[PDB]
C-alpha cells in the first residue's frame, strides 16, 4: 500500500498509417505545488519503441532501471541483438504488463499507467495501456489521467476505428497531438507549457523532439470578463 | 415481548399472546397479557419495545373508547385498524418513533364476519386469514398454510393453535412461559383460561 | 437455501430446494444442492455455493481413499468427521457452510451427521438447514412420526421444502428428493415448484393464503 | 541434519544394514505367538543369568498399545519402546479422527511402515 | 449528462444531450433538459434531476410574478440572482448545475450555476459529466465572432463529444438559440444520431401464451 | 488562488490569477476575483467562490444602503462590514478577503481578513495558496510610497512566481488601480509574465 | 433518484 | 436496511393502439419473510391509474393522500383529473419532502379522456418525472422488467396482444427476483372500459 | 487505501445447440465513465474446441483465461496429447478460481464448446469456482437484463400453450445456430440501449465439431 | 451450548449439562451430552464456543488415554485438572485461542475423596464443592450457598441438583431443554436416565 | 458469490 | 526545517537552519543539519531526525566501504545509495535529503531526494517546511556560476527568509564549504542575518 | 464546489 | 519525536 508523492500528469499516443505518436509533459508535480520543471517521461528502448510513464516518478525511475537493465540482458549471448532477436514493443509491454499484476496481487504496486508505443519487426503499429492494477487494453487512440477526458475525444475524431488508420497522415496525427497537449495546459492544473513528442515511423524509425511548447494560445477574450454576474466595471 | 399470533377462522378471531416479561438474564413475569380490548368486539394484541407497546397500546384503547362514547357507536374492526395504521404511519416519520407491533383481530357485526388485521410498527396493514409478528413467523405460517382451511370452526382454530404453540416449543430458543389466548366473535371478547 | 434430512423406519429421506441467489438476484433455480459421494454416501449443501461444492467433491476422494487403504466402505461417522476436522482447520476465515452427511453402513445402521463451518457436528434423527429451515421445521415436525410408510416419509419430505420454496424468498426452483436404504440411495426425482404447488394446493386443499 | 545413505543395496542385491538388523533380532530372547480359536497368547523368554533383578520395576516384554491390541517383541530393547510409542500415539489418533479404535492388521501395518521408512532414510540405521 | 452554452455576435445557443440514468442503467432515451425559466431565458440542468426541474421553475414563476409587476421583459442577471441566493441557502443540499442563458432589453448573457451558489461568465460554458469531452470540443474550435449557423454547429459538435466518449451522455441533441430581437427557437431534438437498429425478430406472443387465473370488468365511471 | 493588494504613492492596486479549480480541473480558467464592493473601494476573493461571492454580494448591499443615509463610505468602514459576516458566520464560512480602497483622506489603504474573522491593516497583503511561495519575495521587494508603475511590476513580478510555483493559480494576471483619478482595469497574458 |  | 427493497414487488406500464397497461406483482414480505399474497400495488382516481413500488407504508399512505386530492380536485374542479395533470400533483407531492422522501417508485397510467391520447409516466422517489412512450418499470426486479420490455416491446400493439407482452414481461422478471412475485394483476385500459386479469405465476 | 480491484464492465452471453454452442461478448472496455476501448475482445478460443470468457475486472479476467489456456497446454505434455474435454476443464477452472478463495479473481466465467457426446455444452461459474453447466447463462454488468429474458425465449419459460388454460407448457426443443444469433444479438442491442457500460461491438465465437468460428457485428457507441 | 452445573458431595461428584444446542432461531438438537470421560473416574462437562469445545475436549480425552496406556495407570484428578488448565493457559495467547469453558469432576482413588475444579477458557482453575460456569452462576450460587452442607449424600446432591434446575427452568431466558446429569464415584461414572 |  | 545546496564556480555550498522542534517546543536550537557522508561529499537532512539520521550513518559506512575498495565514490554514487534505502523504505521513512559533494572531473553537483525516493540532479535546490516560502526569491535571485561570496549571500538571503516566515525554522544559519581547496564551515547568528 |  |  504506497500513497504516491511526486507524480507526472497526463500521457496522450496514437496511430497513425505508417506508425504512432506519444508525448508527455516534463513535469513533476509535488500535489499543488509544480516542484521539478526537467522531467523526461517518455524512455525510448532500442530504435522501435517508446514507454510514456504518469503517476509515481520514484517508481517511474525503478521501471526506467528495468528497461535499461531489460537491454543489457536481452545482448548476453545473442549474436543478433541488433537484428532479429532484438527488443519488440510487444515483448516490453508484456515484461512491465507482467510486473505490474504481480506487484498489485502481493498489494505493492507500481503507483503508474503506463503506455507503450512502438512498431513491430513485420511493419505494424503497437499502441497498448498498463496501470498500477495491471489492466491491459489497445485502441488506435490512448491516454492516462486528465488526458483520457480531454485528449482522447480530439483524437477519435481523427481516428474514430481501425479503418481510419491508413488515411491518417503523421502531418495530421502529430497536429491533433499538439491540439491536446494545449487543451490540456489550459484545463489540467498540474500540467505544463513545456513537453516532450516521439513519432516511431516504420520507414524513419525513431523520431524524438525535446523542449516543444504550447502556443497559439487564446487568452484575449479575458480582457472582457468582469465580475461573475451583475458588475460592469 | 415476542409471540403474539392469531388465527381467523369461519365465525371468530383467535389470538395467542406469550406470557414471558424478560429482562436481561431474568423472567420478570410469566403471566403478562400483551392485549387491549379497544371496543366490546375488536381486541389488540402488541409486541416490541419495553415501555413504548403498553403506551401506544392503551393511548389508542383511549381514543376509540372516546369515539363510542362521543357516538353511542362501536367503530368497525376495518375503521380501527386504519386508525391505528395512520397513527404508526405517522409515529415512524416521528424525533421517537413507537416500536411496536400489533395485531388487531375484530368482529364487524354489520358484516357478520371475523377480521384480522396484521400492522407492523412502519404502518404496513395487511388483512391475513393468519398472522403473527417476530420471529413466530418463520415456524408459524409455513405450518398453517398446510393444516389452515377458512371454513374451520373457532375448536379447530384453537386445535391448530396448540400445533403452532407445540412447535415453537420445540424449536424456539427463548422460553415464553405458554400463551393467554382470546376469542372475538359476535358475543365479543372471552380468555380461555386453560391452555 | 432449503435442505431437510430426517431417519424413519424406512431408511433416511433427503430432500433439498434448487435455488441459488447473490443477494435478492435469482442466479439459478437449476442447482444440484445433494453430492452422491458414494452409493451408501449423500452430502446437502447450504451456505457458500462454492466452498459447499469443493469441498464435498474433495470428501469424496478422501472417501475413495479410505476404501482402497482399508478395503472397507468409509462410516458415516468418519466421513462427517474428515469434513468437520477440515473446516475447523479454516475456522475464523469465513468458509460458509451447512451440511447433513446422509448414509448406511452395516455397523452404524442408517445414519444423519449435521456439519457446518464453524465447526458443529451432531448425530441426529432430523435436521433442517438453510435460510428457510425453520419453514421446513414447521411441517415437518408437526407432521414427523417414526412409523410413516417409505410414500408418506417422501411426500413430507417434498411437502416440506414446498413450504419453504413457497415463504422464504431465497428458496425455491425444484424439489430433488432421495431415499436411503440397507440397499444404498435411490433417487425419487427433479420436481418443479411451478407445477407442484399448484398440484398440491389442488390435490391437498392447502395454501388457502394464495388466490387460487 | 546428519544425511549418510547407511542403507544401501550391495553388489549381490542385499542391503547388509537390513540383514545386520535381523542378526540383532537372532540375538535376543525368543517371543512366541499361538492364536487359539477365541484367543491368542503371546509367550516371552527371560534370560536368567540377570538374578537380584526387581520384576516389580522392569519394563515388561509384552506391551499394551490399545486395551484390545498387544505387541511383543525381539532384539534390541530401546529400539523397541520408540516402536511402542508411535504406534500408542497412533492408536489414540486413530480413535479421534475415525472415531473407532485401530484393527490389529491396521496397527500392523503402522508398525511395519515405520520399520520400512528406516530402511530407506538417511542418517538412520 | 452534457450541456454547453455558446455566444455568437447576435446572440446565445445552449445545447444539451437528452439521457437519464439511475445508476448505470438508462430510464429515459430521450429526456428534455433544456428548460424555459421565460420565453427569452433558457436553461440547462446537470446533477440531481428532481432538484434542476423544481429550482427552474420556481425561478420561471417568481420570474413571470416580477415581470407582470414591474410591466418590464424579465433579465438574466435576475433569474441568476434569484437561483443563486435559493442554492446558497441550502448550502449545496438541493445539487442543481445550471447553465443560463438569454436575452433581454440589457443585452445577450452566459452564466453557469453550481449546487453551492458559485456563479461564472464566459462565451462556452460546459456542465455535467461529459463538460471535460464538450469543453476539449469548445477549446479547441470556438473563435471570437461566431456566426449563429456556426455557434449552432460548435454547440452540438460539443454535445457529440460527450454523447460518444462519455458514458453517462448519450441518444440525441436538444439545441435552443436565442438571437436578439427575435423569438428563441427551442430545436427538440436537432439530432438523433443514435437510432435503434431493426429488431432481429418480432417477440409478439400467440395470444393465449399468458396463463390467466380471473378476468373483471373495473368501474372507472361515477 | 493568488491575490493581493499594494498601496503606493497615489493610492492602492489590486492583483489577483483568473484561475478557479475543482479537483485538479480547471473550472474556469478567466475568472474575475476582483469585485466592486464601492465605486473607489475593491476586494480580492480567495477560498470557496459560492461564500466568497454570497459575503461581496451583501457587503455592495449594505453600502449603497449606507452610501444612500450617510455618502461615501471609508474603506475601514467596508472592512468592518466584511470582518462582521466572516466573524460571525465564521463556522459556515471558507473565505480569505482583501479590503483595499481609496480616500481622498486616508488614500490608499488595506485590510486582509484571513478564515478567523480577525481585521489586520497592511501597508500590502498576500492571500490565497499561491501566496505560500512569494513571502520571501514579496518582503524583500516591497518599499513604501512607491511609483504606479513600479507596484504594476511588484504586482506583476509576485503573482507571475505564484504562478509558476502553486497548481491552483494560474491564466491571467488581473489589476484594478485605485486613484484619485478613477478606477482602471489592467490584464497581462501568460506569452508576458512567464518569461519575467 | 435520477441524474443526467 | 435499505427501504426500496425490505417488502419488495414491481410495476410495469406499456402503451399500445388506443390502450394502456399496468400490471403489478402481489408480493409483501419483510426481507426473506413472505406475508401477504394479496398486496396490490395499483391503485385508480377515476380513469387515471397509478402504480407504487416500494416501502409499503408510503405506498399505502400515498394512495390515502392522493385519493384525498383527487376527490376535492373533482369538488371544485366539477370533472376527474387527467392523466397529464394528476402526473404533476404526484410530482409537487413527493418534492415536498425532498428532505424527508416516501420510499416508492409510482407509475402513473391512463388515457386523456379529451384527446384520447395513451398516457404513462414514471417518477424517483424525490418526485422527477419520467415521461416515456413505450414503457415505464419500477421496483427490486426494475432491470429485469428493463430488458424484458426492450427486447419484447413494439409499438401500436392491440390491447389482446399489448396484454400478452406486459404479462410475459412481469412474470420472467419477477421470477429472477427472490423479494418479486406470488401473484400478478394485470389492468388493459381502453377509451370507455378497462378489464383486469389476474395471472398464474410460480409461487416461490 | 490502494484498492485492488476495479469494474472493466462488458457483459457476456453463452447459448448451448444440439450439435453447436455459442459465447458472444461486448467488444467495449470502460473504467468508470470512460471508454478505454471500443474494440477490447474478451472471447478466446482456448484449443480442443473450448471458448471461454472471464468478464469483469479485466486484470484478473486475463490472468485466469492465460493460466488455464496454460493448464490445456500442459495436459497435453503430461497425458499423451490427450484432449481436453469440457466436463474436465469446467472442474480444472473450479481448482484455478477457488485456488484463490481468500484473494478471489473478480470476475464471472464462461466457457462453452462441445461434451463428449457431440452436444453443445455452457459452463458458468461464480467468482471462487462453484460452477454448473446450462443451456443458457449471461454474466456481466447487463446480466439482469438479458437472463430473464433468455429464460423466456430459450427455455420458454412462463409460456404455455395457447388455449390449453395453462395446463400445457410450450415444449422445450433445441434452437437452430441462426435462431440463437438472433437472439443474441436483440440480446446485446436490447442491453446496449439500457446499459451505459455496454456497446460499441458485439463479438460471437461459435462451436461446432468443424471448428471455432467467428462473427462480428456493430453496436451502438453512446 | 450454555448451562454447565457441578456439586461436589461426601463420596460423589455430580455434573449437570444442558441438552439444547440452538444456532440461530432454531433449536438443533435437544439430547446433547456436554461430557467426555478423560479416564475411568475423571469426567469433564464443557461449554464455549461452536466447535471449539468437542475439538477441546476430544483432544484431551486422547492425551489423557494415551497417558493411562502409557503408564498402565490412572492420572488422579488434581493432575488431569493441572494438565488441562496449562492447555488453556498456552491456547489464550494462541493466534485463535479455545474459547471453552470446563468443569473437572473426578474421584481420587488414592485420597478416597471426591473433587471438583472450575476452569475457564483464560486457564483460572479452581477447587470448589459447587461451580457453575455462564449466567447459570448468577442463580446456582447463592441457592448453593444457602442449601449445600459437605457431609450430604448422593441422593441429597441430586435433590439439590433438582433444585438448582428448577430455579434455571424458572428464570433463565432461554429454554435449554433440560439437563443430562452423571455421577463420579469410587465406582467410577454412571448416567442418570431420568431427570 | 453464489448462495444456497 | 530550511535547507539548500548551491552549486557555484568553484564548487558547491550546503546551508541549514539550526532549529528542531517537537510540536512548538523547540528540543534543540543549535542543531546541525548538514552531515558528512564522505571527505567532499555532504546532505542536508530534513524530516524524521531518527530517519534522517539512520539513513547517513548507513550511506557514510557503505561509502567507506565503497573507498576501501574502489577508491573515492562519486557524488552521483552516494545519491544513488541515498535514493536505494529511501525509495525500497518508502513506506517506514519520513526523510527529505539534499545530497551535494565536489568531483575534481565534475565540480560541484546538487542530488535531491524527496519523501518519494526519486533522485532530481539540480543546479540548486531547496528542501523542508521553510522552503516553501522562498521558492519566488530563490528563482528570482539564483544564477549560475556564482562566486563564493554571491552563493553566501544568496544562501544566508534565502534562508533568513524561510526562517522569518517558518516557526519550524531558527537559530543560527550553518553553511558547508566544498571547493578544490577542501570544506569550510561557516555560521551566521541572528543579530546578522535576522536585519538583511 | 469551486476554489479559489 | 524530532523534526527538522
Ligand atoms: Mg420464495
Ligand atoms: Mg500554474
Ligand atoms: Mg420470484
Ligand atoms: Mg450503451
Ligand atoms: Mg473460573
Amino acid at each position: 500500500t504506497q500513497q504516491p508523492i511526486v507524480t507526472g500528469t497526463s500521457v496522450i499516443s496514437m496511430k497513425y498509417d505508417n506508425g504512432v505518436i506519444i508525448a508527455a509533459d516534463n513535469l513533476g508535480s509535488y500535489g499543488s505545488l509544480l516542484r521539478f520543471n526537467g522531467v523526461e517521461r517518455l524512455i525510448p528502448v532500442g530504435d522501435n519503441t517508446v514507454v510514456g510513464i504518469s503517476g509515481d516518478i520514484s517508481d517511474m525511475q525503478h521501471i526506467e532501471r528495468l528497461l535499461k537493465d531489460l537491454v543489457t540482458e536481452n545482448a548476453y549471448d545473442n549474436p543478433l541483438a541488433d537484428a532479429e532477436e532484438a527488443l519488440e514493443p510487444s515483448y516490453i509491454f508484456e515484461y512491465l504488463a507482467t510486473v505490474m499484476y504481480q506487484r498489485r496481487s502481493k498489494m505493492n504496486p507500481l503507483w503508474n499507467a503506463i503506455i507503450v508505443a512502438g512498431v513491430q519487426s513485420n511493419g505494424d503499429q503497437f499502441l497498448r495501456y498498463v496501470n498500477l492494477l495491471g489492466v491491459t487494453y489497445s485502441s488506435p487512440t490512448l491516454a492516462t489521467g486528465f488526458g483520457a477526458h480531454m485528449a482522447n475525444p480530439l483524437l477519435r475524431k481523427v481516428v474514430d476505428r481501425e479503418s481510419d488508420i491508413p488515411k491518417t497522415t503523421v502531418q495530421v496525427a502529430e497536429e491533433a497531438i499538439v491540439n491536446a497537449m494545449r487543451v490540456l495546459y489550459y484545463r489540467d492544473a498540474r500540467s505544463s507549457r513545456n513537453f516532450s513528442l516521439a513519432i516511431i515511423d516504420k520507414n524513419t524509425g525513431l523520431t524524438f523532439k525535446k523542449n516543444l511548447q504550447v502556443e497559439n494560445m487564446k487568452w484575449d477574450f479575458a480582457k472582457d470578463i468582469k465580475g461573475y454576474g451583475t458588475q460592469k466595471i | 415481548m415476542d409471540i403474539i399470533l392469531g388465527i381467523r377462522v369461519q365465525d371468530s378471531v383467535i389470538l395467542a399472546s406469550s406470557k414471558a416479561v424478560t429482562r436481561g438474564i431474568s423472567v420478570l413475569k410469566d403471566s403478562d397479557d400483551k392485549t387491549r380490548q379497544l371496543s366490546p368486539h375488536t381486541l389488540m394484541s402488541f409486541a416490541g419495545e419495553a415501555g413504548d407497546t403498553v403506551q401506544f397500546a392503551e393511548y389508542i384503547q383511549a381514543n376509540i373508547q372516546l369515539y363510542s362514547i362521543r357516538e353511542d357507536y362501536e367503530l368497525s374492526p376495518q375503521a380501527v385498524s386504519s386508525f391505528v395504521r395512520q397513527e404508526l404511519a405517522k409515529s415512524i416519520r416521528s424525533r421517537r418513533p413507537y416500536q411496536v407491533n400489533v395485531l388487531i383481530g375484530g368482529y364487524d357485526k354489520k358484516k357478520n364476519k371475523p377480521e384480522l388485521y396484521q400492522i407492523d410498527y412502519l404502518g404496513t396493514k395487511v388483512e391475513l386469514p393468519y398472522g403473527a409478528h417476530g420471529y413466530s413467523g418463520f415456524y408459524t405460517f409455513s405450518l398453517l398454510d398446510h393444516h389452515y382451511r377458512p371454513d374451520m370452526t373457532t375448536e379447530e382454530g384453537l386445535d391448530l393453535l396448540k400445533l403452532c404453540v407445540q412447535e415453537l416449543e420445540k424449536r424456539m430458543p427463548m422460553d415464553f412461559k405458554g400463551v393467554i389466548v382470546k376469542i372475538v366473535d359476535k358475543d365479543g371478547i372471552r380468555q380461555v383460561d386453560d391452555f | 437455501t432449503t435442505t431437510l434430512a430426517f431417519r424413519f423406519q424406512g431408511g433416511i429421506i433427503v430432500a433439498v430446494d434448487s435455488r441459488a441467489t447473490a443477494g435478492n438476484w435469482v442466479a439459478s433455480q437449476t442447482v444440484k444442492k445433494v453430492i452422491e459421494i458414494n452409493p451408501f454416501l449423500l452430502g446437502t449443501m447450504a451456505g457458500g455455493a462454492a466452498d459447499c461444492q469443493f469441498w464435498e467433491t474433495w470428501l469424496g476422494s478422501q472417501c475413495r481413499l479410505h476404501e482402497l487403504r482399508e478395503k472397507e466402505r468409509i462410516s458415516v461417522a468418519a466421513a462427517s468427521k474428515i469434513l468437520s476436522n477440515l473446516v475447523y482447520q479454516y475456522k475464523g476465515a469465513g468458509l460458509s457452510m451447512g451440511t447433513m452427511i446422509c448414509g448406511y453402513t452395516r455397523k452404524e445402521g442408517p445414519t444423519i451427521y449435521y456439519v457446518d463451518s464453524d465447526g458443529t457436528r451432531l448425530k441426529g434423527d432430523i435436521f433442517c438447514v438453510g435460510s428457510g429451515q425453520t419453514f421446513a421445521y414447521g411441517v415437518l415436525d408437526s407432521n414427523y412420526k417414526w412409523d410413516l410408510s417409505v410414500e408418506d416419509a417422501l411426500y413430507l419430505g417434498k411437502r416440506s421444502i414446498l413450504a419453504a420454496a413457497h415463504r422464504d424468498a431465497y428458496s425455491g426452483g425444484s424439489v430433488n428428493l432421495y431415499h436411503v436404504t440397507e440397499d444404498g440411495w435411490i433417487y425419487h426425482g427433479n420436481h418443479d415448484v411451478g407445477e407442484l404447488f399448484w398440484k398440491v394446493k389442488e390435490e391437498e386443499g392447502s395454501f388457502n393464503n394464495v388466490i387460487g | 541434519g546428519y544425511d549418510r545413505a547407511l542403507s544401501i543395496f550391495s553388489p549381490d542385491g542385499h542391503i547388509f544394514q537390513v540383514e545386520y538388523a535381523l542378526e540383532a533380532v537372532k540375538r535376543g530372547t525368543c517371543a512366541v505367538g499361538v492364536k487359539g480359536k477365541n484367543c491368542v497368547v503371546l509367550g516371552c523368554e527371560r534370560r536368567s543369568t540377570l538374578k537380584l533383578q526387581d520384576t516389580r520395576i522392569t519394563p515388561s516384554k509384552v506391551s499394551k498399545i490399545d486395551s484390545h491390541v498387544v505387541l511383543s517383541f525381539s532384539g534390541l530393547n530401546a529400539d523397541s519402546r520408540i516402536l511402542i510409542e508411535k504406534a500408542r500415539v497412533e492408536a489414540q489418533s486413530h480413535r479421534l479422527t475415525l472415531e473407532d479404535p485401530v484393527t490389529v492388521e491396521y496397527l500392523t501395518r503402522y508398525v511395519a511402515g515405520v520399520q520400512q521408512r528406516y530402511t530407506q532414510s538417511g542418517g538412520v540405521r | 449528462t452534457t450541456i454547453v452554452g455558446v455566444k455568437f455576435n447576435n446572440g446565445v445557443v445552449i445545447a444539451a444531450d437528452t439521457r437519464s440514468t439511475q445508476g448505470p442503467i438508462v430510464a429515459d432515451k430521450n429526456c428534455a433538459k433544456l428548460h424555459r425559466i421565460s420565453p427569452k431565458i433558457w436553461c440547462a440542468g446537470a446533477g440531481t434531476a428532481a432538484d434542476t426541474e423544481a429550482v427552474t421553475q420556481l425561478i420561471g414563476s417568481n420570474i413571470e410574478l416580477h415581470s407582470l409587476y414591474t410591466s418590464r421583459e424579465p433579465r438574466v442577471v435576475s433569474a441568476l440572482q434569484m437561483l443563486k441566493q435559493h442554492l446558497f441557502k441550502y448550502q449545496g443540499h438541493i445539487g442543481a448545475y445550471l447553465i443560463v442563458a438569454g436575452v433581454d432589453p440589457t443585452g445577450s448573457h452566459l452564466f453557469s450555476i453550481h449546487a453551492h451558489g458559485s456563479t461564472d461568465v464566459g462565451y462556452y460554458l460546459s456542465l455535467g459529466s461529459g463538460s471535460l469531452a464538450a469543453m476539449a470540443v469548445l477549446e479547441s474550435h470556438w473563435k471570437q465572432d461566431l456566426t449563429k449557423e456556426e455557434a449552432i454547429k460548435l454547440a452540438s459538435d460539443a454535445i457529440q463529444a460527450g454523447i460518444w466518449n462519455d458514458l453517462g451522455s448519450g441518444s440525441n441533441v436538444d439545441v435552443c438559440v436565442m438571437e436578439i430581437g427575435k423569438d428563441a427557437e427551442y430545436l427538440r431534438n436537432y439530432l438523433t444520431p443514435n437510432v435503434r437498429e431493426e429488431k432481429q425478430k418480432s417477440y409478439k406472443f400467440p395470444r393465449g401464451t399468458t396463463a390467466v387465473l380471473k378476468e373483471s370488468i373495473v368501474n372507472i365511471c361515477d | 488562488t493568488s491575490i493581493m493588494a499594494v498601496t503606493f504613492k497615489d493610492g492602492v492596486i489590486l492583483g489577483a490569477d483568473s484561475r478557479t479549480t475543482t479537483g485538479a480541473y480547471i473550472a474556469n480558467r478567466v475568472t474575475d476575483k476582483l469585485t466592486r464592493v464601492h465605486d473607489k473601494i475593491w476586494c480580492c476573493r480567495s477560498g470557496s467562490a459560492a461564500d466568497t461571492q454570497a459575503i461581496a454580494d451583501i457587503v455592495q448591499y449594505h453600502l449603497e444602503l449606507y452610501t444612500s443615509q450617510y455618502g461615501t463610505p471609508s474603506t475601514e468602514t467596508a472592512a468592518s462590514v466584511f470582518k462582521e459576516l466572516c466573524y460571525e458566520n465564521k463556522d459556515n464560512l471558507t473565505a480569505g478577503i482583501i479590503v483595499a480602497g481609496y480616500d481622498d483622506k486616508n488614500k490608499g489603504e488595506v485590510y486582509t481578513i484571513p478564515l478567523g474573522g480577525s481585521v489586520h491593516k497592511l501597508p500590502y497583503a498576500i492571500a490565497g495558496s499561491g501566496s505560500t511561495f512569494i513571502y520571501g519575495y514579496c518582503d524583500k521587494n516591497f518599499r513604501e510610497n512607491m511609483s504606479k508603475e513600479e507596484t504594476v511590476d511588484f504586482i506583476k513580478h509576485s503573482l507571475s512566481q505564484a504562478i509558476k510555483w502553486d497548481g491552483s493559480s494560474g491564466g491571467v494576471i488581473r489589476m484594478v488601480v485605485l486613484t484619485a483619478a478613477g478606477v482602471e482595469r489592467l490584464i497581462f497574458y501568460p506569452d508576458e509574465y512567464e518569461q519575467l | 433518484f435520477l441524474w443526467x | 436496511s435499505d427501504p426500496s427493497s425490505i417488502n419488495g414487488g414491481i410495476v410495469v406500464a406499456m402503451t399500445g393502439k388506443d390502450c394502456v397497461a399496468i400490471a403489478c406483482d402481489l408480493r409483501l414480505g419483510s426481507q426473506s419473510l413472505g406475508v401477504s399474497n394479496k398486496f396490490e400495488k395499483i391503485f385508480h382516481y377515476g380513469h387515471v391509474f397509478l402504480g407504487i413500488t416500494g416501502l409499503a407504508t408510503d405506498v399505502t399512505t400515498l394512495n390515502e393522500m392522493f385519493r384525498y386530492k383527487t376527490n376535492l380536485y373533482k369538488l371544485k374542479e366539477e370533472r376527474a383529473i387527467e392523466p397529464e395533470t394528476f402526473t404533476q400533483l404526484v410530482s409537487s407531492s413527493l418534492y415536498e419532502r425532498r428532505f424527508g422522501p416516501y420510499f416508492v417508485g409510482p407509475v402513473v397510467a391512463g388515457i386523456n379522456s379529451k384527446s384520447g391520447k395513451p398516457f404513462i409516466a414514471g417518477f424517483d422517489l424525490i418526485g422527477c418525472i419520467d415521461e416515456a412512450k413505450d414503457f415505464i418499470v419500477s421496483g427490486t426486479a426494475s432491470d429485469q422488467l428493463f430488458g424484458m420490455c426492450e427486447s419484447l416491446y413494439e409499438p401500436n400493439l392491440e390491447p389482446e396482444d399489448l396484454f400478452e407482452t406486459i404479462s410475459q414481461a412481469l412474470l420472467n422478471a419477477a421470477d429472477r427476483d427472490a423479494l418479486s412475485g406470488w401473484g400478478a394483476v394485470v389492468y388493459i385500459i381502453k377509451k370507455d372500459e378497462v378489464v383486469k386479469r389476474y395471472l398464474k405465476m410460480r409461487q416461490d | 487505501q490502494f484498492n485492488p480491484y476495479g469494474d472493466n464492465g462488458g457483459t457476456i452471453l453463452g447459448i448451448a445447440g444440439e450439435d453447436f454452442a455459442v459465447l458472444a461478448g461486448d467488444t467495449r472496455n470502460i473504467t468508470d465513465y470512460s471508454i478505454n476501448s471500443r474494440y477490447e475482445p474478451k472471447v478466446f478460443d482456448c484449443g480442443d474446441n473450448i471458448v471461454m470468457s472471464a468478464n469483469g475486472f479485466a486484470a484478473d479476467g486475463d490472468a485466469l483465461v492465460k493460466r488455464f489456456k496454460n493448464s490445456v497446454k500442459w495436459y497435453h505434455f503430461d497425458h499423451n496429447d490427450k484432449k481436453l474435454s469440457i466436463n474436465s476443464a469446467a472442474r480444472n477452472i473450479q481448482h484455478l478460481l477457488y485456488g484463490k478463495r481468500f484473494f478471489p479473481y473478480y470476475v464471472h466465467t464462461i466457457i462453452a464448446g462441445l461434451d463428449e457426446d457431440g452436444k453443445g455444452a455452457v459452463y458458468s461459474f461464480d467468482p471462487v469456482g462453484s460452477y454448473e453447466r446450462e443451456q443458457c447463462r449471461a454474466g456481466g454488468a447487463a446480466a439482469s437484463l438479458i437472463m430473464p429474458f433468455l429464460d423466456n425465449q430459450v427455455n420458454f419459460k412462463n409460456q404455455y400453450e395457447p388455449g390449453t388454460n395453462g395446463k400445457v407448457k410450450k415444449p422445450l426443443k433445441y434452437l437452430s445456430v441462426e435462431e440463437v444469433i438472433k437472439l443474441v444479438r436483440d440480446s446485446f442491442t436490447s442491453a446496449t440501449e439500457r446499459h451505459i457500460q455496454v456497446g460499441d461491438g458485439l463479438e460471437i465465437l461459435i462451436v461446432t465439431k468443424d471448428g471455432v468460428r467467428k462473427e462480428f457485428y456493430e453496436l451502438k457507441r453512446d
